[PDB]
């Protein structure tokens, strides 16, 4: 627990890789986000 | 070397305790038995043997935290006087909280003195509404279960202050008694005053007699669980983390007792 | 990731997990929200073909994802298990197991209300659970008992949390802070538990026996069989009053901290502060009844409760001011956190009078369940939750996480979110004083421009928190470039104007809080030796 | 004997509180037993036989007349006492269970349905 | 609040005694703004005085600046005139007739 | 008693988790849950499916 | 492995190297050497006169000028203390930050502090 | 020796300036609502 030095091991993020550049995390957590509205709407009745 | 360590482990009574998976695990078994018992009760399926072993599988998990609580006490030790006083503060307010459950339960009804009311009920004494009723009916256990906890408390303290075959002693009465109990608690099991069809004002006093019926099987768990850390020897007559548990719950349960006994029983009648 | 965070027993490591859930939570139920305004714009099916069912749950939905899983699991523990052992000095708090028991809880929530709305049932009763609309005489499914299990689970976390809270901070405290020395944000959680523990029992009993008997064929507060629902709406109302104070207290713990570190100047009357707190907290219990005027109590009844409620007012005039004394005769840097303070101790005042103005006994023929209850607690919620938690995130992230934020932006943001709240919930005022009633999608032809109004407002309001979030981006991406630049300010509280700048090289950030004295932020054991006050 | 640098973390000096913290712990075991003693012979001199004369009586006054509800099970639906609108009135409507629409099978209480 | 001049007159004069340095120079000066109380002719003297000890220019025209302007006062001028001309005029810390027309 | 001394000083010895005393038990409890619950929890949701989609559109 | 007296604080290695035998039946074993955990560390320590977590207040009344700054006993890097002037409460509260090599002040108390780390390798 | 003010001078040229421009900012922020009033066809207009 003592082997983080403390500038971004406080978030569950990782600037190293090219698999996500901070872009696809965030369009996943507005998607997430977004999803409980627009599937209430569309289960029961258009969006 | 002795300052150092006693400086970095001192004011630290937490153990760098590994990735435990308690919390993922009993967040799982809260959320299954809670979709289960919807989909169940009215639903699609109606199976019953697998949310039964949903509620059995998150019963062994609490017994396994709560056998823990009590074990890493004394096998682990590594406890202060501040974290002692920590936990038995706890303790408090969860018995205040109980409390306030039971005076919520006594207020349900309670509130309905000199019939403030017009219609549906505000006669105190509900005359008309005589079914078996049951008030007076079960105090023939009452007033045993005042009299094993007076003879139990101080056989207790005996036991805090000695910890010895006196306290076996003890324990072996107080099984006994909480044996009895639960015998005349389930020999009640389905006709014990009536059922709820007309007229609700019994039916409230069975179901708040029913649901606290599990205080006590929580009291027994932690008393076997004590009984069987003995038999161990594990703990001696030192970090008694369970003991004074188990005294001031005696000693707060029978206060409880005797203010449900002043009312519900002698008022109104 | 999960050998240390989902199998997490660190506090700190936690507390970033409570933001995280309630921005996502937050962004979800702002969307949602957004929907719910945006079928209100004009009158008929606009959007929602149908299907006022839908139209109910999403106000349900709103409504209880606010109050119990937006922000009280965010200032509650979120804040107070990143300041208070941090703000004490002691290393870690007691059974950090508490914590992680007490954040592992909520997300199951979560998915059963999201299902319960999925399904065709549905819990379309408000998010009061007023008897007998939610049994299944009129709704069945499993969406009430996905609730009650949902409200059941944040409850316990909320008594965790609490529990740790307590514990922490009377058995555990530094020995440098006394009584006569502790400072104001702890003794505000401090106050806010005691008045979540004496609240959160009576409504996991209540609601256990409503479930009761929507299961075991009884009925203790339906009339099948001789119950009345006045007994059940006592005890919701009886746990209900306490929980506004408790999301709304830290808020006044924070705004206090903030105003005292900014305007140079100590607190004014630390002692009358915590007086005024405890007064507040423990006189919230004399109006159990007060909510529901309507019934047809007696007029002594109404009269004692009214005084109660107007005794229970004088505190926080004595709050603001105590406020209004720490802030005059100062100097002032007009930051961001201070906007987000004078919108408080504006906007939070005009409806806490509002709300006075109507705790009239007899002024509820007016008022009470009507647009302009939805005016009074829209205000301050606003105010105390939304506005306090920006207060606070933009009060110490620059430290707790060593990441600053575009001031321009963080500027435009507080224009536009602020704007867009007042021209939301002011108009309500005007629609719940004519007498229109709450709870229906479709409403009679009078007041469509304020509906449009509030619908343009709300577009606002999404397009101020989508640049929020923005901001939180650019932050997490761009901190290292900000700090180097002019884009942002790295000293909060400028040097007085006597002292020159080189000494000041010296003097970089002392006030009232420890957790600002810190460097960047070390390992979650820190604090090898306990603070200790001369 | 571990090894020690400069100083073994002494901290304060034997002072006279060690004999005060043992004199608090001596008081505190004294009174506990004390306290045990003394109500364990108020309960033995007066509770004790005050107890069982109301748990006699209790018993006495329950086999008495407390008895009545035995043949309370068979009664006829036409001299019902005069209550009120308490009961008689729409229930909830039966879809789980088997046992007289509801859960237990105590048809007891009242005779309408 | 009836509190006395004279002890923290003289708490600054005695703390300024033995300023080793502009640190507590700087803090004493700022306390004693901090007030209400209008620093007297006296005092203002003794922290030039200080403030010539420790050899720090900066801090004099810092508080020529701080006597311009602290408190409305109503508006007294003369009072800032005398107060100014007496303590420049006494040695000498020609400061004033520059940073003005610039 | 005889045994909790060498307990301690073994586990001291061997810091190790899963604190040594149920082992069997922990190996029998791990593939319950993913077993019982995953595979209720799939109906809830996998049976609707069909249902799922009532758009009850009216004009 | 086997039972330890610990009868001295300064002959204990390993905080769970010590259980504490007690007593099956016959009487209470005495609150000296049955006590799991590092509790008998305070509790022995105040039974012979040794305190833990001391709540003692630095030397508010001295200054701590240059000649004679006051001194705090820490061995880590870094230390948070601070003055509240001459009496117990003064000022506004505030603390500073000392660190190893260079020193820290109160600002408007004046009150110039230090570190003072034992002696480590 | 009461140099200058004279209290009033000083206090009403700070304060007529300051009470005018608050009288001004609550009325535009009591005639938005007006504006917009007047601009929607609340009269057919
Ligand atoms: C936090 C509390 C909160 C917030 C933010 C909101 C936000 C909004 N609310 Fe709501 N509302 C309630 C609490 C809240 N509400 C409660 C408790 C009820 C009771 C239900 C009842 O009466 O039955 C209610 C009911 C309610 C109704 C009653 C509907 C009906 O009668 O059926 C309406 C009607 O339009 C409404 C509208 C809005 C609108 C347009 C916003 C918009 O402002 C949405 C935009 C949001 C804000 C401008 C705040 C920002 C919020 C954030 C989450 C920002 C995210 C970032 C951070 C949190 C870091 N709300
Ligand atoms: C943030 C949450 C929050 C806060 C802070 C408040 C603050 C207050 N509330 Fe409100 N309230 C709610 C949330 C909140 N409320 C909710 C959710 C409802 C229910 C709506 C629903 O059911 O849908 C509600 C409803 C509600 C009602 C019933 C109306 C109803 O039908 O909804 C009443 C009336 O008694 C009331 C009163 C008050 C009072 C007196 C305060 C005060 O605490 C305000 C505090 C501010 C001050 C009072 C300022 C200080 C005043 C002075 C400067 C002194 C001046 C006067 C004197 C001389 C003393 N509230
Ligand atoms: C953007 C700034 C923040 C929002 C302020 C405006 C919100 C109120 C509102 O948008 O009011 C809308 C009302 C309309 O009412 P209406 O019923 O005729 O709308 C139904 C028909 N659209 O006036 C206006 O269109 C004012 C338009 C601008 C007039 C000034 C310029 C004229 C040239
Ligand atoms: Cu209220």
């Amino acid at each position: 627990v003592h082997f983080k030095d403390g500038v971004y091991e406080n978030i569950p993020f990782k600037v190293k890789g090219r698999k996500t550049p901070y872009a696809l995390s965030h369009f996943g957590f507005f998607a997430i986000g977004f999803a409980v509205p627009f599937v209430a709407c569309y289960v029961q009745l258009k969006k | 070397m002795t300052h150092l360590e006693r400086s970095r482990h001192q004011q630290h009574p937490f153990h760098m305790v590994m990735p435990s998976p308690w919390p993922i695990v009993v967040s799982f078994a809260l959320l299954s038995l809670a979709l289960s018992t919807a989909l169940t009760m009215h639903g699609y399926i109606g199976n019953m043997n697998m949310v039964y072993l949903a509620l059995f599988v998150l019963l062994t998990s609490s017994i396994l935290w709560f056998r823990d609580i009590v074990a890493e006490a004394t096998y682990l030790g590594d406890h202060t006087m501040a974290v002692r006083k920590g936990i038995n503060l706890g303790f408090l307010m969860f018995v205040l909280s109980e409390v306030l459950i039971f005076a919520g339960l006594f207020w349900a009804y309670f509130h309905s003195a000199m019939s403030p009311d017009v219609t549906l009920g505000a006669c105190w004494p509900p005359v008309g509404i005589e079914a078996v009723q049951p008030t007076e009916l079960p105090l023939l256990n009452t007033i045993i279960l005042l009299s094993s906890g007076a003879t139990v408390t101080y056989s207790h303290h005996a036991l805090i202050a000695g910890n010895r075959n006196k306290a076996l002693s003890g324990l072996l009465i107080t099984f006994w008694l909480i044996v009895i109990f639960v015998t005349c608690q389930y020999i009640e099991y389905t006709n014990a005053a009536f059922t709820i069809s007309d007229g609700v004002y019994g039916s409230v006093f069975y179901a708040g007699t029913g649901l606290h019926f599990l205080h006590m099987v929580m009291l027994a768990a932690m008393l076997g669980v004590n009984y069987w850390r003995m038999r161990n020897y594990h703990l001696t007559a030192g970090h008694h983390v369970g003991y004074e548990t188990t005294i001031i719950y005696t000693h707060v349960l029978d206060v409880i007792w005797l203010f449900l006994y002043v009312v519900f029983y002698w008022w109104g009648v | 990731m999960v050998q240390r965070w989902l199998y997490s027993t660190n506090a700190k490591d936690i507390a970033v997990l409570y933001f995280m859930l309630a921005i996502f939570s937050g962004m979800a139920g702002t969307a949602m929200s957004l929907i719910i305004r945006l079928e209100l714009a004009a009158p008929g099916s606009q959007y929602l073909h149908g299907n006022s069912q839908l139209f109910n749950v999403l106000v349900v939905g709103h409504a209880v994802l606010m109050i119990f899983f937006l922000v009280m699991p965010a200032l509650i523990g979120g804040f107070g298990n990143y300041l208070l052992p941090l703000m004490i000095g002691a290393t870690d708090t007691a059974f950090p197991r508490i914590n992680n028991i007490a954040f592992w809880v909520l997300p199951m929530g979560l998915v059963c209300l999201v299902t319960s709305t999925l399904v065709e049932s549905g819990a379309g009763t408000g998010w009061t659970v007023y008897p007998p609309l939610s049994s299944i005489q009129a709704h069945s499914g499993p969406s009430v008992d996905l609730a009650i299990f949902a409200l059941h689970l944040t409850s316990i976390s909320s008594l965790l949390g609490a529990i740790n809270f307590i514990v922490t901070t009377l058995n555990m405290r530094t020995n440098g802070m006394t009584m006569h020395k502790l400072p104001l944000f702890v003794w505000s959680i401090f106050i806010t538990a005691f008045l979540l523990l004496l609240s959160l029992p009576v409504l996991s009993a209540g609601i256990t026996m409503l479930l009761l008997d929507r299961n075991f064929n009884t009925s203790f507060f339906e009339v099948s069989g001789g119950g009345d629902p006045i007994l059940y709406e006592h005890l919701f109302w009886f746990f209900g009053h306490p929980e506004v104070y408790i999301l709304i207290i830290p808020g006044f713990g924070i705004i206090s901290h903030v105003v005292s570190t900014y305007s140079k100047k100590p607190v004014f009357g630390e002692i009358s502060m915590v007086y005024a707190m405890a007064s507040i907290g423990l006189l919230g219990f004399l109006v159990w009844s007060h909510h529901m005027y309507i019934v047809g109590l007696d007029a002594d009844t109404r009269a004692y409760f009214t005084s109660a409620t107007m005794i229970i007012a004088i505190p926080t005039g004595i709050k603001i001011f105590s406020w209004l004394a720490t802030i005059h005769g100062g100097s002032i840097r007009l930051a961001t956190p201070m906007l987000y303070a004078i919108a408080f101790l504006f906007l939070f005042t005009m409806g806490g009078l509002t709300g006075v103005a109507l705790a009239n006994a007899s002024l509820d023929v007016a008022f009470h369940d009507t647009y302009y209850v939805v005016g009074h607690f829209h205000y301050v919620l606003s105010m105390g939750a939304i506005f306090s938690l920006f207060a606070g995130y933009y009060y110490w992230s620059p430290q707790i996480l060593g990441l600053n934020y575009n001031e321009k932006l963080a500027q435009i943001q507080f224009w536009l979110i602020f704007i867009g709240a007042n021209v939301i919930f002011f108009p309500m005022h005007f629609l719940g004083i004519n007498g229109m009633p709450r709870r229906i999608p479709d409403y009679p032809d009078a007041f469509a421009g304020w509906n449009y109004v509030a619908s343009i407002g709300s577009f606002i309001a999404t397009l101020s928190l989508f640049l929020f979030i923005y901001i939180l981006y650019d932050q997490l991406v761009n901190g290292l470039n900000n700090k180097v630049n002019n884009k942002s300010v790295i000293y909060n509280k400028a040097p007085d104007f006597v002292e020159s700048n080189t000494i000041f090289n010296l003097n970089t950030v002392k006030s009232s809080s420890i957790e600002f004295l810190l460097t960047s932020p070390p390992a979650v054991h820190s604090f090898n030796t306990p603070a200790v006050q001369s | 004997l571990p090894p020690n640098a400069l100083k073994p973390a002494f901290g304060p000096p034997d002072k006279v509180a060690a004999q005060k913290f043992k004199e608090s712990l001596m008081a505190t075991e004294k009174h506990a037993k004390d306290t045990s003693n003394m109500w364990v012979k108020i309960s033995v001199w007066v509770a004790l036989p005050a107890i069982a004369l109301t748990a006699v009586n209790t018993y006495f006054v329950e086999k008495e007349h407390a008895e009545h509800r035995e043949h309370l099970k068979h009664v006829p639906d036409s001299e019902w006492p005069r209550d009120y609108e308490f009961m008689n009135i729409r229930s909830k409507p039966f879809f789980w269970g088997d046992g007289d629409k509801t859960l237990f099978w105590n048809p007891v209480v009242n005779r309408h349905i | 609040d009836e509190e006395t001049f004279e002890e923290f007159t003289a708490r600054y004069e005695k703390e300024f005694d033995e300023a080793y340095d502009l640190f507590e120079v700087q803090r004493v000066l700022n306390n004693c703004f901090s007030y209400d109380l209008v620093p007297a002719p006296a005092v203002i003297e003794k922290a030039l005085r200080a403030a010539r000890r420790v050899n720090d220019l900066p801090t004099a025209i810092r508080v020529f600046e701080a006597l311009k302007y602290k408190v409305e006062n109503e508006d007294q001028y003369k009072a800032y005139l005398d107060e100014l001309k007496d303590v420049r005029q006494e040695l000498g810390v020609p400061l004033k007739e520059e940073l003005f027309p610039s | 008693a005889n045994k909790v001394i060498q307990l301690q000083k073994i586990f001291q010895s061997s810091t190790k988790p899963l604190w040594w005393r149920h082992p069997r038990s922990a190996l029998y409890l791990y593939p319950f849950y993913a077993i019982f619950a995953v595979a209720v929890v799939t109906p809830l949701l996998y049976i609707p499916n069909a249902i799922r989609g009532i758009k009850a559109k009216k004009a | 492995p086997v039972v330890k007296t610990a009868q001295n604080l300064a002959e204990v290695n390993g905080p769970e190297t010590l259980i504490g035998p007690g007593a099956k039946e016959g009487t209470v074993p005495t609150d000296l050497d049955q006590e799991t955990g590092l509790a008998r560390l305070e509790l022995l320590g105040k039974l012979e006169g040794i305190d833990v977590f001391d709540t003692k207040p630095l030397d508010s009344s001295r200054k701590g000028t240059m000649k004679d700054p006051i001194i705090i006993e820490s061995y880590d890097d870094y230390r948070y203390v601070g003055c509240t002037g001459s009496p117990a409460g003064s000022h506004t509260i505030m603390w500073l930050k000392p660190t190893v090599n260079e020193v820290a002040r109160c600002w408007e108390c004046g009150s110039v502090y230090k570190l003072n780390p034992v002696g480590v390798p | 020796g009461r140099i200058g003010e004279s209290w009033v001078i000083t206090e009403g040229r700070r304060l007529i300036p300051e009470i005018f421009q608050w009288s001004a900012v609550l009325s535009v922020c009591l005639g938005w609502p007006g504006a917009v009033y007047f601009f929607s066809k609340a009269r057919k207009a």
